[PDB]
């Protein structure tokens, strides 16, 4: 589970 | 429903924490044809990623007690969690599949600046690599295939028209390196651009307001989080 | 599908916060017609009020923007917010209603001990205060006398069979509490019952195991918050 | 907004 770009 | 409805109905579905009905509304806001407001936008993305987060996260619980009881859980197991987790998965390919369809019946085509076009290839790329974390045959080699084209072309155009440090720049270098990392099965290229596109971006940062600052971190981290990761 | 299939996708239900699902599993479980567990009536409890709860959030999120746009918002609306209120509102009344017809067609007629019976005849009358907070004209009047019948006879029962730290017991004292403060614009009744409901527990508290004390006080502690906003 | 009995 890589970090992906938050969602804002 | 007039657009105008619409896009109230999203805000107020937003406030109201009920994302299906915010995804559902602004659906019917983009087949009106016309472009979407940066707030619209992100209106749209905001939706959508709560309801596939949401179902990937399922997927991912169930997926995981499906593989450690054909791990010899033998006698500890019927159909229950197969057959919940292909439903689980029908219902994320719908979501993914809708949301595939508005890029690519309205949107992409119909944006009217680069900004606006590499935000959209980004969520192309996006939601092919949530329909490739639950591909098999000759299905997830057209995903991966669909999804690397759709990144490269928003790479290509972000680097043209975007600086180094622009958050949706950063955001789509982000998630081209996840896809390279755990769909493609190519470390060295996820690696390699993570490292790049953080070195690259590092570089202009003594150049940055308190709040473009703020932005353009809160990505710089997660490159820097997934390097500890893959290294 | 046999019953033993709907418990256990479930449980899986639940491990995948997938509430709707797991609330929709478990109302076939109970409409078998054989009584639930301990396990069973938590699972049932939790799933239904994951579902209701956000629907309470939404109503009430909407309701207040539908006020302050009655508050001269004037030309500030259209019926967007009204019809979007609604919309949440039948949907809750709906859960609302499943709930109530599992109580009454199954739960609390086929419950074979006292402890079942208090937890079934607080949820009914939880469910019929979920009703109550939006109901209006002769619906709301039925609704809270239905409210107050299930409370009262589940409180009758819960002096009778259960220790005054029991967390059943407390919980449903607490909600009858609030029922009377918020529902029944009875707040005498409401900081009555709250005060007596803890002075009664505490007497009790030094006999409790560090595991008892921890169930009880929880509870407590929300009757003493609830004094605080009330006095 | 009282504070109900919480739902485990
Ligand atoms: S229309 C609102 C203003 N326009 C914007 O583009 C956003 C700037 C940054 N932002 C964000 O939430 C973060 C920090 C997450 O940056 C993003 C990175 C990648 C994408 Cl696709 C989107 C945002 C808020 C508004
Ligand atoms: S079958 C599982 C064991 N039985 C129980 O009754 C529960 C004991 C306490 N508990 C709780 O979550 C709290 C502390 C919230 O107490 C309750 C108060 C009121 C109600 Cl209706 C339910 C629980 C866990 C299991």
């Amino acid at each position: 589970r890589s970090y992906s770009s938050p969602d804002i | 429903m007039e657009r105008a409805s619409l896009i109230q109905k999203a805000k107020l579905a937003e406030q109201a924490e009920r994302y299906e009905d915010m995804a559902a509304f602004m659906k019917g806001a983009v087949e009106k044809g016309e472009e979407l407001s940066c707030e619209e936008r992100n209106l749209l993305s905001v939706a959508y990623k709560n309801v596939v987060g949401g179902q990937r996260a399922a997927w991912r619980v169930l997926s995981s007690i499906e593989q450690k009881s054909n791990e010899e859980g033998s006698e500890e197991k019927g159909p229950e969690v197969r057959e919940y987790r292909e439903k689980v998965e029908t219902e994320l390919q719908g979501v993914c599949d809708t949301v595939l369809g508005l890029l690519d019946s309205h949107l992409i085509k119909e944006a009217g600046d680069a900004e606006s076009r590499v935000f959209y290839l980004k969520m192309k790329g996006d939601y092919y690599r949530y329909l490739a974390e639950v591909a098999t045959g000759d299905d997830k080699k057209r995903i991966i295939d669909s999804a690397r084209s759709a990144y490269q072309e928003a790479m290509d155009i972000s680097k043209k028209e975007m600086p180094p440090t622009n958050p949706i720049r950063l955001g789509l270098a982000l998630n081209f390196s996840v896809f390279h990392y755990e769909i493609a099965n190519s470390p060295e290229e996820a690696i390699s651009l993570a490292k790049t596109t953080f070195d690259e971006a590092m570089a202009d940062l003594h150049t940055l307001s308190e709040d473009s600052y703020k932005d353009s971190t809160l990505i710089m981290q997660l490159l820097r989080d997934n390097l500890t990761l893959w290294t």
